[PDB]
């Protein structure tokens, strides 16, 4: 068979998985609604990287547009639930 | 995948540093393109920080099989822009040895296209004409190739007691040797098959992309500057001008055998038509008066001094010379801004254009078709990268 | 009748009358549509009329190509076409209208 | 005013798209980079090069500087994905065998008369 | 004025179509390029035994450069530097002083023979005929710096040359 | 005046001079200026925005017929606010003549690529680009061409050094072709040739 039926809580955890593996973010202070410019101090760029890497992740690409606003891990899970429509 | 390939520089066949990056299927071509450069040595900068004298010799290195004719569209610009006019004697001077010159193209154009294709014997029969054909050009300015000879004002110096002899004795032989070339390869149906309908050309192609020379002349184009914008004295010599038929390699080696027979024939012309006088414009303001004048007399020594310190000064504005050099249209965009140094240079050379239609030539053809094209173009790349 | 234009891609024409009166007209149709006091209107209404008329008086092909200094009346019948291809390229572009701008006070000024 | 004519950015918004664009193929390029020429710097190493180069033109404010920037670096990337460049221009990013020549006062009044 | 190269139809009777046939089927003209290259065997080659035999050079040949003097042996560079201004490759480079006695010599004469041209400008320009380019061409190195010529090796260069130099001057003074 | 001095020729004058009249009436909305130099030299002064009409209307007109380009250049004069000033060359077979097309551009302001027009042009916006840092708007594919792999800045203009900024040699440690801050052994001399005395008075400017 194919892939199993992916929910909401595997999406937030391979998210929080990819950020916990970025270096310039120390783990244990980021959370699902932190915001990556403010919290985190995090350059455009450095958001770009982000995106790069949730694409390698989860294997659909992600235009520049709807990439500007997912600004915080939350708004990355809303976005790859709509694409991969997941509900539950 | 296409394979892709690096033909040259270090390549026999390239003709040259060039970098012909080649993207294959099989042996067929499916792109070409052309990576130049390789010799750009950066000539019209260095040209804009010299005098109009001190440039002259960089356009012996421009193209370096048809110096003569370098020096000539560039000493045709100058002396356009200095309003003044050469004497006959060398005029006629410079369209003998702009013919000479035009056979010693012609004899490596055709060798180097032989060789390639693989015909390796007619270029050791056709390079002792050559040589001796350099040794004219070392009697007149004791230089073999880079002679610097032709001057803005006429010719740095007047011909030997003896010369006109000796390119008379090597004019009445030559033509056995085009002969024996012919021999060689017009008939050869191995080299009908390598030539015949490779890289075809249509006329409208060949106006749009910019060509010149016998890559219009093979495709039916009647089109030569010498008959239809004449300099110096090609108003007063006979000659014909080959055609062809099908734009095809094949048909463009036949217009250079043709085109030498008839440089043979100019040539019988301008010996038996040397008028007598002066080799340089009788002007001191713009050529350099002779040794005895400059060592007895008060003004040749000012201005022997000044036109070698600082040169002469051209007034402003700009011109397009062109001339029929034996690869095709050969140009100078030259501006002055009133000083002794040219303040912009642009050298326009017919096998930029020709090497910028390569790829379109050799739709549908193989590699050892577009070493038959590259060949057939007559690329020199001193003249392409400048 | 005639083979080998003698130019590489240009192919023998076949009724060279017919397709030139044909060319002629459609360029005048188009023409038709640029405003009268535009000088290119103008001009080519002359050049055209001028080539319609001795197409129009010359049945002998070779006495025309003779009349019309084009070389080659393939040749002709590329220049028409053209020609046509311009006027509608013109028709768009509209240059008969004032100059859109003035260039700076010492920009075409030479020496320096 | 200013009466300009763009090259392909209206703004420094879509100059800012245009940017990120090519600094995202730019990352992806990187790691083929380092396979095919064979180098001896990590991937690290070249996509933090690759942030310093983009990094060094922050100061811009003109659209159409921003736009000829882009185009000059799509040019340097087109460059090296077809192997047009070779091992030798690739390192020329990073100046192996330039001695570091120093910023302060004293040192630069040591060595020479140059500021 | 013009003429075709490859307009010429080919006759269509029994006899040309038979000899054509032949041409295909025998290899005639290849027959032919094969007696053309045997001719050539049986010529004689235009080789010369170098270096015993020397290819013919001219009176105004552009060689190794070099220094003169006045019959009386005093040098005849004045350090005008004609030559340096009217060098296209900046090759010269020239300094001076007056001399002990007064006289207006170089202290410096550089020529950078991997910089010049060998155009021959130089000797043109001269107006004391000081700087030649004299008719040596084999004076090739096995390193770079023996070809940053001094003063003292122009004028050796002089001395070594004269006879030779003198005499080519002598045959071609006339045209210049 | 006779042996010595150019001939002239006052028929291809007259004849360039309608001409050139011809075109300015032509096209108005382009032409800003039309000059016919002494040597009978037919120069015409347009705006940017009409390069690809006036060419087109060059190469396509009956009357005009230039079907070919012999070469297509850039000249920079730092002093004049828009820098560089392109230049078009056309020969046409048909009535045997040349022409001379220019045009204007700064640094930052692209020129509309003229391939379509002319396939010629392709190397020589190419060139322009390599050389002067001049823009061609919708080229097909716009790149160096002369300069080497990497190379910053345009050799061609004014401002840059003749000797450039960087040079090349081969470093053993590293085992490979490296580049490094120009060094020179002889300085290149710098000469001022230029005379303090007026030679042409035909040419003097107003003394502001
Ligand atoms: C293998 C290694 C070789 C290296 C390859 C060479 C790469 C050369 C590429 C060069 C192309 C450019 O510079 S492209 C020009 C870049 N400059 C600008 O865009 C000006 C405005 N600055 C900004 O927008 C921000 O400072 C910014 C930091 C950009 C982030 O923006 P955010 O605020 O949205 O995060
Ligand atoms: S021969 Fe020419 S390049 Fe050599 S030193 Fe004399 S002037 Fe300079
Ligand atoms: S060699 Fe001749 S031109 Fe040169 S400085 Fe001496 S005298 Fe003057």
């Amino acid at each position: 068979s194919d892939a199993p039926p992916l929910t909401l809580e595997a999406i937030k955890d391979r998210v929080l998985y990819v950020l916990k593996l970025y270096d310039k973010i120390d783990p244990e202070k980021l959370s699902v609604n932190s915001h990556f410019m403010k919290d985190l101090g995090l350059d455009s760029l450095d958001q770009v990287e982000i995106i790069m890497a949730m694409e390698d992740e989860f294997g659909f690409e992600i235009p520049d547009i709807d990439a500007e606003k997912l600004m915080c891990p939350q708004e990355i899970v809303d976005y790859i639930a709509d694409k991969k429509d997941v509900y539950e | 995948s296409n394979l892709t390939l690096n033909f040259g520089p270090q390549h026999p066949a390239a003709h040259g540093v060039l970098r012909l990056v080649m993207e294959l299927s099989g042996e067929m071509v499916r792109k070409c393109d052309p990576h130049i450069g390789l010799l750009h040595r950066g000539t019209e900068k260095l040209i804009e920080y010299k005098t109009y004298l001190q440039a002259l010799p960089y356009f012996d290195r421009l193209d370096y099989v048809s110096m003569m004719c370098n020096e000539q569209a560039y000493s045709l610009a100058v002396e356009k822009l200095l309003n003044i006019q050469p004497p006959p004697r060398a005029q006629w001077i410079r369209v003998l040895f702009g013919e000479i010159t035009r056979l010693l193209n012609h004899i490596m154009a055709v060798t180097t296209h032989a060789l390639d294709i693989g015909a390796m014997t007619p270029f050791f029969w056709m390079f002792e004409e050559r040589e001796k054909m350099f040794e004219f050009y070392e009697r007149v300015s004791g230089a073999r190739m880079h002679a610097a000879y032709i001057r803005p004002g006429g010719v740095h110096q007047d011909l030997p007691l003896g010369l006109l002899d000796d390119i008379y004795e090597f004019s009445k032989n030559f033509s056995f040797r085009i002969d024996e070339l012919e021999e060689m390869l017009t008939n050869n149906r191995i080299w009908r098959n390598r030539t015949v309908d490779i890289g075809v050309v249509t006329a409208e192609d060949a106006l749009n992309y910019g060509f010149s020379g016998v890559m219009l002349r093979g495709s039916g184009i009647q089109w030569d500057l010498r008959k239809t914008q004449p300099y110096d004295v090609y108003d007063q010599v006979e000659f014909d001008v080959p055609i062809g038929s099908r734009g095809d390699c094949y048909d463009r080696y036949l217009c250079r055998v043709e085109e030498m027979r008839q440089s043979l024939r100019i040539i019988s012309q301008c010996l038996n038509k040397m008028p007598p006088g002066e080799i340089k414009v009788d002007d001191a303001k713009v050529s350099p008066p002779k040794r005895a004048e400059m060592k007895t007399s008060m003004e040749s020594l000012i201005h022997h001094f000044k036109l070698y310190t600082e040169g002469y000064q051209v007034p402003p504005g700009a011109t397009y010379t062109a001339i029929e050099a034996p690869k095709g249209e050969f140009g100078v965009y030259l501006v002055s801004d009133g000083s002794s140094r040219p303040y912009r240079c642009k050298i326009k050379a017919p096998g930029f254009a020709h090497l910028a239609g390569l790829d379109k030539m050799s739709k549908g053809h193989m590699l050892a078709d577009v070493v038959a094209i590259i060949g057939t173009q007559d690329i020199v790349f001193g003249e392409v990268d400048r | 009748l005639k083979k080998t234009t003698g130019l590489v891609g240009l192919a023998v024409c076949e009724t060279p009358h017919e397709r030139l009166k044909i060319l002629y007209t459609k360029i005048l149709d188009v023409l038709g549509q640029i405003p009268k006091n535009a000088a290119y209107r103008k001009y080519t209404e002359q050049i055209t009329n001028e080539k319609l008329g001795m197409v129009k008086a010359e049945p002998d092909v070779k006495k025309l190509e003779e009349q019309l200094q084009g070389g080659q009346i393939e040749e002709v019948i590329l220049q028409a076409e053209n020609e046509l291809s311009l006027a509608r390229k013109m028709l768009r572009w509209k240059p008969w209208e004032p100059l859109v701008e003035e260039p700076p006070a010492n920009q075409w000024k030479w020496p320096i | 005013g200013t009466s300009v004519k763009p090259i392909f950015s209206r703004d420094m918004n879509e100059a800012k798209r245009r940017v990120r664009e090519l600094y995202r193929a730019w990352y992806r390029e990187v790691p083929n980079t380092v396979h095919l020429f064979q180098l001896d710097i990590s991937v690290k190493q070249g996509r933090d090069k690759v942030r310093e180069m983009f990094m060094k033109n922050a100061h811009v404010t003109d659209p159409r500087v921003v736009d000829l920037l882009v185009i000059k670096g799509k040019m340097e990337l087109e460059e090296t994905i077809n192997v047009w460049k070779q091992r030798t221009h690739i390192m020329r990013f990073f100046h192996e065998t330039e001695a570091p020549r120093p910023t302060d006062f004293l040192s630069k009044f040591y060595v020479g008369h140059d500021p | 004025t013009y003429k075709f190269v490859n307009m010429r139809e080919p006759s269509m009777d029994m006899k040309s179509v038979t000899d054509r046939a032949a041409q295909t089927l025998l290899w005639t003209e290849l027959v032919r390029g094969l007696g053309m290259t045997l001719s050539y065997l049986f010529r004689e080659p235009a080789t010369i035994n170098y270096p015993f035999e020397k290819g013919p050079l001219s009176p105004r040949f552009r060689g190794e450069h070099a220094l003169r003097r006045y019959p009386s042996g005093e040098e005849r560079c004045i350090a005008c530097k004609l030559c340096e201004a009217v060098c296209p490759a900046q090759a010269i480079t020239i300094e001076a002083e007056p001399r002990a006695d007064g006289s207006r010599r170089t202290t410096r004469y550089d020529i950078d023979m991997t910089k010049c041209i060998y155009c021959g400008f130089c000797q043109e320009a001269c107006p004391v005929d000081a700087i030649v380019e004299g008719p040596n061409f084999e004076f090739s190195t096995e390193t770079h710096e023996e070809l940053l010529y001094n003063k003292e090796k122009l004028l050796n260069n002089g001395d070594k040359w004269e006879a030779e130099i003198a005499a080519n001057i002598q045959a071609d003074y006339l045209y210049r | 005046t006779r042996p010595t001095i150019r001939p002239r020729n006052d028929v291809v004058h007259k004849q360039l001079s309608a001409f050139g009249q011809y075109v300015a009436e032509i096209l108005p909305k382009y032409v800003q200026q039309v000059q016919v130099s002494c040597f009978n030299e037919l120069e015409i002064f347009i705006h940017p925005d009409g390069v690809i009409p006036v060419l087109t209307f060059l190469r396509d007109h009956t009357n005009a017929q230039f079907k070919s380009l012999a070469d297509l250049t850039a000249v920079d004069v730092p002093t004049r606010q828009n820098r560089f000033e392109i230049v078009y060359n056309l020969l046409s077979l048909r009535f045997n003549s040349r022409i001379r097309v220019k045009t204007y551009t700064d640094e930052l302001t692209p020129i509309e690529s003229s391939v379509t027009v002319y396939k010629a042009a392709n190397w020589y916006e190419r060139e322009i680009w390599d050389m002067f840092g001049v823009f061609f708007a919708n080229h097909p594919d716009l790149r160096r061409i002369l300069t080497d792999y990497g190379f910053e800045g345009h050799p061609f203009r004014k401002d840059f050094p003749l000797s450039g900024y960087v040079e090349l040699r081969y470093d053993d440690e590293v085992k490979r072709v490296v580049a490094e801050p120009v060094e020179l052994a002889q300085e290149f001399r710098k000469f001022d040739l230029n005379s303090p005395w007026e030679a042409f008075p035909a040419y003097r400017q107003p003394p502001e």
